[PDB]
RNA sequence: CCAAAAGAAGUCUUUCUUUUGGUUAACCAGGAU
């Protein structure tokens, strides 16, 4: 959703996230 | 003691059995495994090992 | 009797057969030349190939190896591919599914080796389990489901019978069996539809053949009138030509009844040929039967939210009555613990009574193919309680199924009980290796080397007690304990002559005559009083479990009882210990946990209820010495045989005062070698009876043996 | 184009009609594509002849029982169903079987006319007692394959006339069955194994002629679109 | 309930093998000392002749030796004496 | 496999527990790693429990004690305040679900919610007491378990071996992205660091299976050479090919070429594959399976595998080891292959 | 040398040198590497694997022809057994095989005078999806079964006006073997498997003759070298279990450690005489040496 | 009841690579069998044409890169695995394809000799740049079925050459139906509906008359028992 | 018991003679059923 190019992947998701998942490898 | 030496507690069982002397006679399955020969069970036993196989005099006279 | 193997495998183990044989037929000159032909794949090594393993046997093996039925002979036949084929009817006794297993593949050299492997070995030679008897070659999983299917009734099917109207005469009433299979390739008729049919190679019922034909049987070629449906003559079309029309639902049950039947009667050829009829049979109506799965299928209750709010009524009252100080907090937790599983059963109740009989789900579960219901309530209705890391279930409870998909905290919950489970099983697996182990090294010298000590002590067998109104009832547990038997005394009931002799093989028929003639207790032969010096005889020991006869005289039965008993552990799921500690507890001969100590001499005893601990007193009939246990910690209970200990009661010299343990030592000390033997047996067999697993007594016999054989000096 | 390794076609005998032909070897994959069209082939294409119905004097309402006769109505029926009939006129031509007096009645005892033949004159039918008398007429017509009960088309024109299934294909039970074969390398050939079973109007041999026949006559019309199509050849016998 | 042909290894039907002999244990020795005898027999049959006589049934194209034994055992015409 | 790898936490090593020594109240599943290790996620051997995998969202302060964070409710409302917490701070306060019904304005719709106690307990509470929420589901679950669909419909024990599976599954010539997944596969693919992605925005200069030229805004010129059939670890291939033309513009951060198991930047395990749900003849008894011979004729599951073969040169006290032709006993038909110098 | 079963194409020679001044270990003169690379299909026995749990090897690769097709003609790909599913408690694949088909053909809900109830909170630009269509349900927040039944009910045709799955999610399947359709319908779906790391083809071994160890004469271990199945002391229990006494002796002698026995049991296999009989191990004499190097006066009597 | 009236088969053509055979009157249940055989038939034993194995100047092995085209040696081997070509001699034919500069490489570059053509010539292989530079040679070969790649050094080959999976099979999906008719009155039969569909190799007439002339040979084996 | 070289015979590629050469272990880690 915030990568500049990504495929569009639509989502079945009913909530919204307040935090994005922080870098994988910190 | 060879059984037992192969069971468990290796170090006791050698060192006790050389101190007492211990004369093995190789009568178990697990001894005449391990020493190469025909265990004692089964097909191994003198009744069965020892059959003399034959023909008939019958067949030998057709043959 | 067959397995596949990969020709490039096989080219591999038989190089040097297949080399000779090359030299023989003038396609080498010399062994080099066919040596380099081999390694060089020419096109007639394999034709050479396929005549050298005609009839020769190789040993397939997994590891691990836990009984006897984990290395069996197969014939090798060619097979293209890396993987080796294996027959899947030996799946159960190798213990081996195909999500990933391996193999291992000997070869057999010499005339005596390759004898012993299509004597001894052959796979089809071993059809019943030596541990229990029962067939470990039977149909299961898909097999039972085709089977299922194909012997289904129907009403209202597709060309039924129907009676004569008066204006037509009677539908569904073919002339053969062959006459019925046209008609259901044309869609007229179903396979599990009601039918009269006209059998004449099929032999009738015992009932039917003695109202219809008499003088002595039905003489194949004579015919009779079945009603039936078509699936059924199918079916029995597969099972020898002199057994019975069998006219019933193949359930699983029935199944093994019928194998254990044709094993018991038939020779081991028959057997084995019925059972390859039946896989065939089985696998071609399970692709028919329509079982799929489908989130449409997994029908969910109707009424589930009524039930829930109704306790849910009831868990708030209980949290209320809490709340106000009416009970604490262990109070609490029972009380809801109770209701929720009132409520588990509720919901289980209802969707089983939901579902219809033709859902893929329930027909899966219960034709005995696999699974049960609590698995079905779990994925449709409801889960429940879950347990803590600790163990005591949480009040929550889980209130969802999988269907409708857990929560967060229901699935966090969850993982609990999942990762015990797990860890459990592999410290399970560890364990029974290792008990397996010490097993067979404690008894590999017990071997049957007579055929009689012709002796006249033995065990007596509780053998169907009496009722108590007047009336015998079999006891439940017969198969495993008197069953396999050799008697040591004759029967005799009410001065009536001898109903059995002595030295009779005691199966079903002289146990039926047994209890007709009404008699509760026989002595039979057994291990444990043997006169031989060395090793057991072969009356004493009695049938062998998995040739069906009297054991031979070379049988290593020390070897058989230990992986019998070792084999079911894994299996046997986990203060007073009731899992697979409590068996090597048991064979150790090490003090229980809980020791629970037992009476010295029978009279009346005093009990003073002491703070923090008992005090029991055991006052002697005959007056010389009381027997004091004073610490008798408080936790544990006071035993109830027959109301619980009363100040005063009557104590046997054996019985047992407290609930728990009592400790072998002790019970040897005070009664005697026999009644030992028989606490020892019992204690073992109860957490394999409890787990649901079948071992016969003779097997523990043996060990227990083994555990009494020397005896310490007091007295130089 | 070749096929490389040409089948074969061989018997074994077991019963006076009852056969076990093997083919072998052919392709891998041609073991089903031939075997279950020939099963159907020998079971739904062979011209044959049956009893399409009877009518049997004093039964005309109550289908329960025959006066002076022993066995029951459907009993009669399922026996004259298994009766092995041969005939050449396409019309529905009538036969009539009567015999007074106690004794057995016996297939022989019908009178066929011109042209109807029967092949197992020694099949028991029925018993008479006590001076009974038994007289039905049976209707041959000959079809093919197996035809259900044909459901009165007019009441009015019989009464008595019960309709009865027709089995007029002379082989009455077929299986196949595919195995594998070959030490060249692929042992993963095939090898079917037919078993067909027929009547005594007919050997199997014969049976399997005519479904070859007809199964080569069907294809002729798949083959006819364009003569010069390349195909696989298995070359002269 | 007659059974069907047995097929490869699993003829001769082991029942009737079994009832000529006490026990399996015998009948391994039986046909395992008889396949030896064979097997001398074919490798001195070019070389000078010696007591080892045999088969006594006839022989397939390619019959392994022991297989042959067994076939002779079901017909009944050897005798064993056990130890 | 790689990323999982990195964010594993061992509790056997140098100063900790040992494999065969370690007893069952060690393996088990404490009520505090809610969020801050996966409770799935975990060997299936002897190594169960003592082997765990980071959840996404927590991190490590400075004294080693993992944190997680909760959005914290005011007064009843939902703020969008998030504070880091330890296992203490946790255990303190009442934790309520991220599922819960939110009215648009940060307000339950119903008074009574689960929450979580200070042992862990759970119970409902009238919305007043509640004193933080997670800050979404799929934070009790690490990077491997968020990529299983539908995973609340699955026991823990088989998604257990469903996660421990997808870190074995090897990279494939051609890559297809599930048609059905869960999101996660973008970042995670992103993260691993197999593809590669550009550094600042600029317009393509050229593309080749070699290399991509990327023309920044003010002047300068970047290259990016891509890793060709090169071996990684485990003897697998590690392919890298541009998904960009001659002319796109690409912004940074963008992705800008696939890698091992990647279709378009997304992580792409396996395919897509048309299934039936029957048993068919007991060639898929026993948990076996059949597949169509389309999959071998198409090569829609073929893969390529690379082998390092390894020889030196050493001194020795006699001295001159030599790479040569020149090899006694051994003839010429075997030296044909071997070029002028070995 | 390029060890036992290996084999494949040479793609990379990598050289080094110590006349080029590289670094390497010290002592070396010359390094030298050498890459071979294989192209691997699938093939029996291979491992696959899906997303929920549900492995297993594949038993058997049939033909396209021979496959149950849908009605257009369309073979399925791959088959799993039903059995398996509701007894492990991984329902969820059955879902994703549900919604793998509507993300294939492609929906559209149809909003013609009111959206339906079931679709009330289905997010926007969900209502209608183009066939091969990618979605995505978060790991504990997705589909919900109403939505899933729904999407079912409301999908595209393929190329004529043919439903071929119906709102149950089952198709009518034709057995390609024998040409009749199956009975029953069926439930087909698209379901994403993966290539599991367990391949035959480096799990497949035998030996005949090769190597043996050096201080005891036994075989060698592993595939690189050759080396035999080993014959534990659990296996060696069965067959004293089964009686088996002269093939637990040629195992342990004459196929391990016999010395002599080896090269003579081989010799008369080569040349058809009867096998002779064995010696004594080589491990108990390499034992009895062991015992006297600890001071212990082990002795052998008759 | 002996209906004497024979089969006849009809065509009916929905488009040029696609059509529907209708055969009636079939007995009453021998519809779904010769479907099936028909379509077992069509989906394995007709036999074409394909590449067998490709040279490029510039490689030595699959798995290397060309200068200047973006995909590799991979995906090029890929992409031409697409190709339908029809051949009409039995010996193996070589065809080329040269290009140079920037552009696309299409099926309608390579060159065939006489009597092998191409019947897809809007086929994408490669995308080349400035740098680019591409020249491959490929062989066709007849036959049946699908034959793995041929090894190396089975055949005497140079390093440069690269053998290629073949897949000989001009069907692409072959289907059917059948119409039942049963009547009341016992006289019943069916009606085979055939939907074959080809890859523009060859028509569908084509490949039906390859399975019947399969077909007839099978079963004249049997019939000539007598 | 294999490989290389030389000599003789024949076959168009096998045999005979002489010379030379010619297998490991233990730890740690990671997986599988
Ligand atoms: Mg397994
Ligand atoms: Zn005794």
């Amino acid at each position: 959703n915030s990568v500049p190019g990504a495929p569009n992947r639509v989502s079945f998701a009913k909530l919204r996230e307040p935090l994005e998942v922080p870098g994988l490898l910190d | 003691w060879l059984s037992a030496a192969s069971f468990q507690e290796t170090t006791r069982v050698l060192t006790d059995a050389a101190i007492n002397c211990r004369s093995d006679k190789l009568n178990g399955l697990k001894e005449n495994v391990i020493i190469g020969k025909l265990i004692p069970a089964g097909t191994g036993i003198n009744r069965y090992r020892n059959i003399a196989v034959q023909p008939t005099e019958e067949a030998r006279a057709a043959a | 009797h067959q397995c596949g193997l990969p020709k490039l495998m096989a080219l591999e183990l038989f190089k040097p057969f297949v080399m000779k044989r090359l030299v023989d037929l003038n396609h080498a000159q010399n062994i080099k030349s066919a040596k380099r032909m081999v390694e060089r794949q020419r096109p007639q090594v394999w034709d050479v190939l396929e005549e050298v393993i005609a009839e020769h046997p190789v040993l397939l093996n997994r590891a691990p190896t836990l009984h006897r039925l984990g290395i069996q002979a197969f014939e090798p036949m060619l097979v293209e591919g890396k993987a080796i084929q294996l027959h899947p009817l030996v799946c159960e006794a190798f213990n081996a599914d195909f999500d990933g297993d391996q193999m291992a593949v000997h070869l057999p050299l010499s005339a005596e080796a390759q004898a012993e492997a299509r004597i001894l070995m052959l796979s089809s030679n071993n059809i019943l389990s030596p541990a229990s008897g029962r067939p470990l070659a039977m149909p299961r999983l898909d097999m039972v489901t085709g089977l299922y299917y194909l012997t289904t009734e129907v009403p209202g099917d597709t060309g039924e019978y129907q009676p004569a109207s008066g204006d037509h005469p009677e539908t569904g009433v073919y002339s053969s069996p062959a006459e019925a299979i046209m008609a259901a390739d044309r869609g007229v008729l179903s396979v599990r539809a009601k039918i009269k049919v006209r059998l004449t190679q099929l032999r009738p019922p015992v009932e039917i053949e003695a109202e219809l034909f008499g003088h002595s049987g039905w003489q194949p070629g004579d015919a009779w009138m079945a009603e039936t449906t078509l699936g059924r003559v199918m079916f029995n079309e597969l099972l020898p030509l002199g057994y019975p029309f069998v006219n019933k639902q193949m359930h699983k049950k029935v199944q093994a009844a019928i194998i254990n039947d044709l094993a018991e009667r038939y020779p081991m050829i028959v057997v084995a040929q019925t059972v390859d009829k039946l896989k065939d049979a089985g696998f071609y109506w399970a692709t028919r039967s329509g079982v799929t799965v489908s989130m449409a299928d997994v029908l969910v209750p109707p009424r589930k939210k009524e039930i829930l709010d109704h306790y849910e009524e009831r868990a708030d009252k209980v949290e209320k009555q809490f709340q106000r100080g009416a009970l604490n907090h262990d109070e609490r937790n029972e009380a809801l613990v109770e209701i929720w599983k009132e409520a588990t059963d509720e919901v289980g109740q209802a969707l089983r009574e939901h579902y219809p009989d033709d859902n893929p789900i329930i027909t899966i579960v219960d034709s005995g193919a696999t699974g049960n219901f609590t698995q079905t309530r779990t994925l449709a209705g409801m889960k429940g309680l879950v347990t803590n890391p600790k163990g005591e279930f949480i009040p929550r409870p889980v209130k969802s199924s999988f269907r409708e998909g857990l929560t967060v905290l229901e699935y966090f919950i969850n993982t609990h009980g999942a990762r015990k489970g797990l860890a459990d099983t592999a410290l399970r697996t560890a364990d029974s290796g290792y008990l397996t182990r010490r097993l067979v090294d404690v008894s590999q010298d017990v071997i049957v080397r007579e055929h009689d000590c012709q002796t006249e002590r033995g065990i007596v067998v509780e053998l169907a007690e009496r009722a108590p109104d007047g009336t015998l009832i079999r006891d439940p547990y017969i198969e495993t304990s008197a069953y396999a038997r050799t008697l040591g005394t004759d029967a005799v009931d009410e001065a009536g002559n001898v109903i059995v002799e002595r030295g009779q093989d005691l199966g079903d028929p002289e146990i039926d005559a047994l209890l007709a003639a009404g008699i509760t207790q026989v002595k039979v032969r057994s291990v444990l009083t043997c006169a031989t010096s060395t090793g057991v005889c072969a009356t004493c020991y009695g049938r062998s479990m998995a040739t069906g006869k009297l054991v031979d005289i070379g049988e290593a039965v020390g070897i058989v009882a230990a992986q019998s008993i070792g084999e079911p552990g894994t299996q046997l799921t986990m203060d007073i210990t009731g899992g697979l500690p409590r068996v090597q507890e048991l064979f150790e001969a090490r003090v229980p946990r809980g020791k629970a100590p037992i009476a010295d001499v029978t009279g009346r005893v005093r009990l003073e209820d002491g703070e923090r601990f008992y005090k029991i007193t055991i006052v002697p009939d005959d007056g010389g010495e009381e027997v004091v246990y004073d610490k008798i910690s408080k936790r544990q209970r006071l035993r109830v045989f027959k109301r619980v200990l009363s100040d005063g009661d009557h104590v046997e010299v054996g019985q047992q005062l407290m609930e728990g343990s009592a400790d072998p030592h002790e019970v040897l000390r005070v009664q005697g070698p026999r009644e030992v033997q028989i606490h020892l047996v019992r204690e073992v067999q109860e957490v394999y009876r409890a787990q649901g697993v079948s071992i016969h007594d003779k097997h523990i016999e043996v060990i227990v043996r083994q555990m009494l054989r020397r005896v310490t000096i007091i007295d130089s | 184009m070749l096929i490389s390794q040409r089948p074969t076609l061989s018997e074994d005998v077991l019963t006076d009609n009852r056969s076990q032909f093997v083919i072998e070897p052919l392709e891998p994959g041609f073991g089903y594509t031939l075997g279950n069209s020939l099963r159907r082939t020998l079971l739904s294409s062979i011209p044959g002849a049956a009893v399409t119905s009877i009518r049997i004097d004093g039964v005309l309402h109550e289908f329960t029982t025959v006066p002076g006769v022993k066995e029951d109505v459907t009993e009669i029926i399922l026996n004259l169903k298994s009766l092995v009939v041969s005939s050449e006129e396409d019309e529905p031509v009538t036969m009539y079987l009567r015999k007074q007096g106690p004794g057995e009645v016996t297939a022989g005892d019908i009178v066929p006319p011109a042209g109807v033949t029967v092949h197992n004159p020694g099949m028991h039918i029925a018993t008479l007692n006590d001076k009974g008398k038994l007289e039905v007429e049976l209707v041959v017509e000959r079809g093919r394959g197996y035809v259900p009960a044909v459901q009165n088309r007019a009441s009015g024109a019989e009464i008595g006339r019960i309709p009865v299934d027709s089995i007029y294909s002379p082989v009455l039970k077929v299986t196949y069955k595919v195995d594998a074969t070959r030490v060249e390398q692929r042992t993963d050939f095939d090898k079917l194994i037919l078993d067909v079973e027929t009547k005594n109007s007919i050997s199997p041999r014969d049976a399997l002629a005519s479904a070859g026949k007809t199964l080569v006559e069907l294809f002729g019309l798949a083959r006819e679109l364009n003569v010069e199509a390349e195909g696989i050849e298995i070359g002269p016998s | 309930g007659g059974y069907d042909t047995p097929l490869g290894i699993t003829n001769p039907p082991i029942d009737e093998l079994l009832d000529r002999v006490s026990s399996k244990y015998a009948l391994v020795i039986y046909a395992a000392k008889r396949a030896r005898q064979i097997n001398d027999y074919y490798n001195q049959l070019g070389e000078g002749i010696l007591e080892y006589v045999g088969p006594l049934v006839e022989p397939g194209l390619q019959e392994k030796p022991l297989s042959i034994a067994l076939r002779e055992i079901h017909a009944d015409l050897l005798e064993h004496t056990e130890g | 496999s790689g990323l999982t790898h990195k964010r594993r936490l061992s509790a056997l090593g140098p100063g900790g527990l040992s494999r065969e020594r370690a007893g069952l109240e060690v393996r088990d599943v404490h009520p505090s790693h809610y969020g801050r290790m996966c409770p799935i996620e975990t060997p299936e051997g002897p190594n169960i429990g003592l082997i765990g995998s980071l959840s996404v969202y927590a991190r490590v302060n400075p004294f080693g004690f993992i944190e997680t964070p909760y959005r914290k409710v005011v007064d009843g409302v939902v703020s969008d305040e998030i504070v880091y917490l330890t296992a203490d701070e946790e255990d303190r306060h009442v934790v309520a679900q991220a599922n819960s019904p939110i009215d648009a304005d940060g307000r339950f719709v119903e008074p009574r919610v689960l929450v979580r106690r200070k042992a862990g307990e759970v119970e409902y509470v009238p919305s007043s007491e509640v004193d933080y929420m997670d800050v979404s589901p799929r934070q009790m679950v690490s990077v491997a378990t968020a990529m299983i669909p539908f995973l609340e419909h699955d026991d823990a024990n088989r998604a257990l071996m469903g996660a421990n599976m997808q870190r074995q599954a090897v990279p494939l010539v051609r890559s297809e992205a599930p048609l059905v997944g869960t999101g996660m596969e973008l970042r995670a693919a992103i993260d691993a660091g197999d593809v590669v992605v550009a550094e600042e925005s600029g317009v393509i200069e050229e593309v080749s299976a070699d290399y991509i030229t990327v023309m920044h805004d003010n002047g300068t010129r970047r290259t990016y050479r891509m890793r060709k059939f090169a071996r990684s670890n485990h003897g697998t291939c590690a392919n890298q090919c541009p998904i960009v033309d001659a002319g796109d513009r690409v912004e940074a951060g963008q992705v800008i070429a696939d890698g091992p198991c990647t279709d378009d930047g997304e992580m792409a395990l396996g395919k897509n594959l048309l299934v039936a749900i029957m048993p068919w003849e007991g060639h898929n008894y026993e948990d076996a399976i059949i597949l169509s011979n389309r999959l071998v004729e198409e090569d829609v599951l073929t893969s390529i595998h690379i082998e390092e073969h390894e020889i030196d040169a050493r001194d020795t006290k006699l001295g001159a080891e030599e790479i040569t032709r020149d090899i006694p006993n051994i003839s010429d038909e075997v030296l044909a292959d071997l070029d002028e110098r070995g | 040398k390029v060890p036992h079963g290996e084999s494949g194409k040479v793609i990379g020679i990598r050289v080094f040198s110590r006349e080029d001044e590289d670094e390497l270990p010290a002592g070396v003169n010359e390094l030298v590497r050498v890459y071979v690379a294989q192209k691997r299909k699938i093939s029996d026995g291979d491992k696959l694997a899906g997303r929920h749990g549900n492995k297993g090897v594949i038993g058997k690769i049939l033909p396209v022809e021979d496959m149950p097709f849908l009605a257009d003609g369309t073979p399925v790909d791959i088959i799993l057994n039903t059995h398996g599913v509701p007894r492990r408690m991984n329902i969820g694949q059955i879902l994703e095989t549900h919604l793998g088909w509507c993300a294939h053909s492609g929906w559209k809900v149809d909003a013609a005078k009111g959206v339906p109830d079931w679709a009330a909170r289905l997010p926007d630009e969900l209502l209608e999806a183009q066939p091969n269509a990618i979605v995505s349900t978060p790991v504990f927040d997705g589909a919900q079964e109403a939505e899933l039944q729904g999407l079912l009910s409301c999908t595209l045709p393929n190329r004529d006006g043919d439903v071929l799955v119906d709102a149950d999610g089952k198709a009518m399947l034709f057995d390609g073997r024998s040409g009749e359709p199956f009975p029953y319908p069926v439930t087909v779906g698209y379901m994403y498997i993966m290539k599991l790391h367990h391949l035959v083809d480096d799990k497949i071994h035998a030996r005949s003759t090769g190597p043996y160890s050096m201080i005891t004469q036994q075989p060698l271990g592993g595939k690189a070298q050759f080396g035999g199945q080993r014959f534990g002391e659990m296996e060696c229990w069965a067959m004293q279990a089964y009686g088996a006494a002269y093939t637990l002796q040629e195992l342990l002698t004459i196929k391990s450690d016999d010395t002599v026995g080896r090269v003579k049991v081989y010799e008369a296999i080569v040349k058809g005489e009867n096998i002779p009989e064995p010696g004594i191990p080589e491990s108990f004499k390499v034992l009895l040496k062991e015992l006297q190097s600890l001071c212990l006066n082990v002795e052998v009597l008759s």
